[PDB]
RNA sequence: GGUUUGACAUGGAUCGGGAGUGCUCAGAGAUGGGUGUGCCUCUUGGUCGGUUCACAGGUGGUGCAUGGCUGUCGUCA
RNA sequence: UCAGUGGAGACCGCCGGGGUCAACUCGGAGGAAGGUGGGGAUGACGUCAAGUCAUCAUGCCCCUUAUGUCCAGGGCUUCACGCAUGCUACAAUGGCUGGUACAGAGAGUGGCGAGCCUGUGAGGGUGAGCGAAUCUCGGAAAGCCGGUCUCAGUUCGGAUUGGGGUCUGCAACUCGACCUCAUGAAGUCGGAGUCGCUAGUAAUCGCAGAUCAGCAACGCUGCGGUGAAUACGUUCCCGGGGC
């Protein structure tokens, strides 16, 4: 993402509605998990890498 | 009375720590009831595999937290001391009960 | 000519008869048959004139009701197209009113599809 | 609709502009962006110039305007038809 | 399939008139995966039988079957440039389930207000000789005996 | 373009996780400085040669395993280096760090390693064939079961790209009980970058 | 409608002690003006300021310059 | 019983036939399961200069008081139209109404919220409990049982439109969901053509989660409930495999 967009979102809103979540990895702004941050292709990359505890394939 | 809760992701480790931990109590006396193993907690994700649309291929994850309880039934602040002072793998961690 | 300007359909439950009304539904035919007092599983063909003129008479008490709620909703509309508002706009185009998509369909406001001629590729 | 409870919404300084406005003479034309107020009758027979995204579209509010947002007088797309 | 012929599902019986034949209607009735609605409509239809006969309201399903049972039909063929209709001898569990499905679709189709009844009036019809089933196994064996020609295309 | 990170493939089965911590309010915070933590050691010690960052975390204490084929890098000189990482470490987290840094005892052998020497070369402008028939010579002289190597970008400076590759011995993908160690690296070229990957397969683990 | 070393980085210099903020004012807001509060070491740091100097910034172009990731033929043999 | 760790169990292993034998194959016994038991993960060498410079990264080129950057308002939601994927339907195997059974998998501290009071209701006011096999979401719905409607463009359908509201939010005009009152559109089973599915499948029934203040979600990913018909066969249509 643009680097003026990832500061702005760090940044407190104005007004608190106006906050948003933002892949802290990344700067993806769509498809970003509360559970751990990030986003979509962060999360896959980081899971296959082995980095995130607790996290890995389910093929139930 | 007393009691122990154990969570991790890895249930060797687990396993390993209750060990540890009733092992331990029980060196310093204390009878305690056994490991009992709690339900798992089963998070799952679903992701687009691809970076841009190929939405009917996906990737599925799991993060899987097993949890144990153990039961000191012996006061035995000796126990006491000795549970508050040992070490544990990073990967598991321990709540205490008074 | 039964109630006020509608006539009850015969063979029909009373507590539908109601709702056949302008201005009625069910649950307003309900209160009207549980305020005066009526049973609302009889037919209408057996129905007396003092009870029928009981809830035609609380029915013009409590209710707008025929040509009053129609005149009413025509004035209604006719103001926001006088006053300019979006939804008068949309009023005046005929097309819908309430944020609905006009892309795809709002068939029910902009009626049957007049299917036109468009550019054709080679 | 906004809550009862919550009162009417208006943009507090269109709110503040219209009562300078009562105060010193009902003649003046008031510029806001505030599509997002509520007509209060406090303004009525004022002009507004609601901005509409490119130009600030004047509105003479009446009485019957009041039970309505600044905004919904000021047409933010153009259609004209397709074709001609 | 290519690989060979699937196994059959073993077919059930009735827990109330020990027939296998009135688990196989309810098996046809049976819309929506709904087995109590479709075999609570199939008992009100064989009750209705019973109270309008004094006969077995199973056997005269049975015999409404038989009367409904087709013994050949014509399938289409692609020998050449036209389309032939040839006439094919029916199993016996083929036309079993030919007569139990056009039973139960013509009783769909006929006018009376409710299933359940729609079905016992097509049942005693088709038992006694006259109704839409009846009718089309008529006329399937009599259009088998016009293209019946080609009975030597048998593979 | 279709298959799978054998490291994330046999996570769980035959491969650990890099990262031993738990935490269920802070989970996504503590994610975001270990990305922090091994951003700036990669960044910053490329010349060491990192096989792998793991990070442990017991209450608000942080400990990270560095395995790199040439610490000395990482240490300095007696220990000066390691003390500044350590200290950039504070300032970039915020907690105590207890940072250790351990050998690999086959750099030839281990994949990331072997990825990152080839794409140094591929960056100092060596023939990209005699590049990969080193490293596989190499890897099999160490004693691997299996090499693979791909290279792919536009190699040697032309226009179209390519995905020239290497492989011999055995490398079973599929297998699951197969201890495949796999390695990634970008040669950072003046024609843009050539993505080199290694696959190797150590042996058969339970 | 504002802004121009910039909304954000890193480094040298140079003038510094506050930065950063509370309440108010003007403004659609950005922002600007008030008013209150005002570094920790130390005689040479943390932190900020400008003036610059380097420089940053770009979801601007080319997926037919690429890496990565993915679809696909195809669970096909 | 279940929870979750570690074991056992299936291997054509046994019996008989076929199979020159041999691989295999057929039948049987034992067994929870028999010939791969069901499902997932796993996608060979490569193809399509297939997609992505917009997740990230990057070669070169381009912008640099502007193609940077901040802000308010607007737009991404337009509407003579066309296509595509769905949802609700067209009713009686149904609608309405009262009663009454049986789940699984999941989520929760700015959260899940019981109970009580208040309102027709959305909700509001109080407010325990629970970081959760404990407490809450919670009611499962279909179904069964009683009553009722009686084939009616309807007591089907719920589009549209008028009124009165609630909640979230700095703020619901453009452009939110929901409640309530009224309104009651097309639709009578859909042309040529076309799609999914071989069993706990199709069909249907509800439930939960991700993102998320709220939500246009009928989407997506899961979960269980009920639960079929049919497969003679390879001639034909489509895709593919060996020679
Ligand atoms: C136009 O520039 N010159 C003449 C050649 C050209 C040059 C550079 C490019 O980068 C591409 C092309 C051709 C297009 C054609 C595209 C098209 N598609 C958009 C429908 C198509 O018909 C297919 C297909 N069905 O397979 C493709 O291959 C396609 O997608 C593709 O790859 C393309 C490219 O990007
Ligand atoms: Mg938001
Ligand atoms: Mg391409
Ligand atoms: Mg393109
Ligand atoms: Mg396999
Ligand atoms: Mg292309
Ligand atoms: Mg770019
Ligand atoms: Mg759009
Ligand atoms: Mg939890
Ligand atoms: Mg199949
Ligand atoms: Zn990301």
């Amino acid at each position: 993402a643009k680097t003026a967009l990832k500061v702005k979102a760090a940044r407190k809103p104005k007004f608190g509605v106006r906050a948003y979540t933002r892949c802290q990895r990344c700067g993806r702004p769509h498809s970003v998990y509360r559970k751990f941050g990030l986003c979509r292709i962060c999360l896959r990359e980081m899971a296959h890498a082995g980095q995130l505890p607790g996290v890995t394939k389910s093929s139930w | 009375k007393i009691r122990i809760r154990l969570r991790a992701y890895d249930h060797e480790v687990i396993d390993s720590s209750a060990r540890k931990i009733v092992d331990t109590v029980t060196r310093t006396g204390a009878k305690v009831a056994g490991p009992v193993p709690l339900p798992t907690e089963k998070n799952v994700f679903c992701v687009i595999r691809s970076p841009h649309k190929y939405k009917d291929s996906r990737e599925h994850f799991e993060m899987r937290t097993h949890k144990r309880l153990i039961d000191i039934l012996e006061p035995t602040p000796k126990t006491v001391d000795s549970l508050m002072r040992l070490d544990l793998p990073a990967g598991v961690d321990i709540e205490i009960k008074l | 000519a039964r109630l006020i300007g509608v006539d009850l359909p015969r063979d029909k439950r009373l507590e539908v008869a109601l709702t056949y009304i302008y201005g009625i539904g069910r649950t307003r035919a309900t209160e009207t048959l549980k305020a005066t007092g009526i049973s609302g599983d009889l037919r209408v063909h057996e129905l007396t004139d003092d009870q029928l003129v009981a809830l035609r008479d609380h029915i013009e008490a409590n209710y707008h009701v025929e040509g009053d709620l129609r005149r009413e909703v025509a004035a209604d509309i006719r103001r926001k197209i006088e006053i300019g508002t979006y939804q008068g706009r949309r009023h005046r185009s005929g097309l819908p009113v309430r944020g609905q998509r006009t892309r795809t369909n709002a068939r029910t406001r902009k009626g049957k599809r007049k299917a036109v001629a468009k550019k054709k590729a080679k | 609709p906004r809550s009862l409870k919550k009162g009417p919404f208006v943009d507090e300084h269109l709110a503040k502009k219209v009562t300078a406005q009562n105060e010193a003479g009902t003649h003046n034309v008031i510029k806001t962006w505030s599509r997002r107020s509520m007509v209060t009758p406090d303004m009525i027979g004022h002009t507004i110039g609601v901005h509409d995204g490119r130009k600030h579209v004047p509105v003479f509010v009446t009485e019957s305007m009041v039970g309505h947002k600044l905004g919904e007088f000021a047409p933010t797309r153009t259609f004209k038809g397709h074709v001609k | 399939p290519r690989k060979g012929p699937a196994p059959k599902r073993p077919v059930m019986v009735d827990p109330v008139y020990g027939s296998p034949l009135v688990s196989q209607l309810v098996s046809k009735i049976l819309l929506d995966g709904k087995k109590t609605v479709a075999q609570n409509i199939v008992y009100t239809a064989l009750e209705g039988c019973r109270a309008k006969n004094n006969t077995d309201p199973v056997q005269t399903l049975k015999r409404a079957l038989d009367n409904i049972k087709p013994s050949l039909e014509v399938k289409s063929r692609r020998v050449g440039g036209a389309t032939y209709q040839v006439p094919v001898e029916v199993k016996p569990a083929r036309q079993t389930t030919l007569a139990m499905r056009w039973l139960v679709n013509f009783s769909r189709e006929r006018r009376e207000k409710t299933m359940a009844e729609r079905l016992m009036n097509e049942i005693l019809d088709a038992s006694n000789g006259l109704g839409a089933s009846v009718k089309r196994r008529e006329d399937t064996h009599k259009m088998a005996e016009a293209n019946r020609a080609f009975a030597h295309y048998r593979w | 373009g279709q298959k799978i990170n054998p490291h994330g493939f046999r996570l769980g089965v035959t491969t650990d996780h890099k990262t031993r911590w738990y935490a269920e309010k802070q989970y996504a915070e503590l994610v975001g400085e270990d990305v922090k933590i091994r951003e700036w050691l990669h960044k910053n010690l490329e010349r060491a040669g990192l096989s792998s960052i793991e990070i442990e975390r017991r209450s608000e204490r942080v400990t990270i395993f560095l395995y790199a084929a040439r610490p000395g890098i990482v240490i300095g000189r007696n220990g000066a280096e390691a003390e500044r990482v350590r200290g950039e470490l504070e300032k970039l987290t915020g907690k105590q760090i207890q940072l250790n840094i351990l050998e690999v005892k086959s750099p030839e052998t281990d994949a990331q390693l072997v990825a990152q020497g080839i794409a140094e070369q591929l960056a100092a402008r060596v023939a990209f064939r005699r590049a990969m028939r080193k490293a596989q010579q190499s890897a099999m002289n160490a004693g691997a079961l299996g090499i693979r190597i791909k290279c792919s970008g536009r190699l040697g400076g032309a226009e179209m790209s390519r995905s020239e590759g290497y492989r011999e011995g055995r490398v079973p993908l599929h297998t699951l009980r197969a201890d495949i160690d796999y390695g990634f690296f970008e040669a950072r070229t003046t024609f843009g970058r050539i993505g080199v990957k290694v696959w190797i397969y150590k042996g058969d683990v339970t």
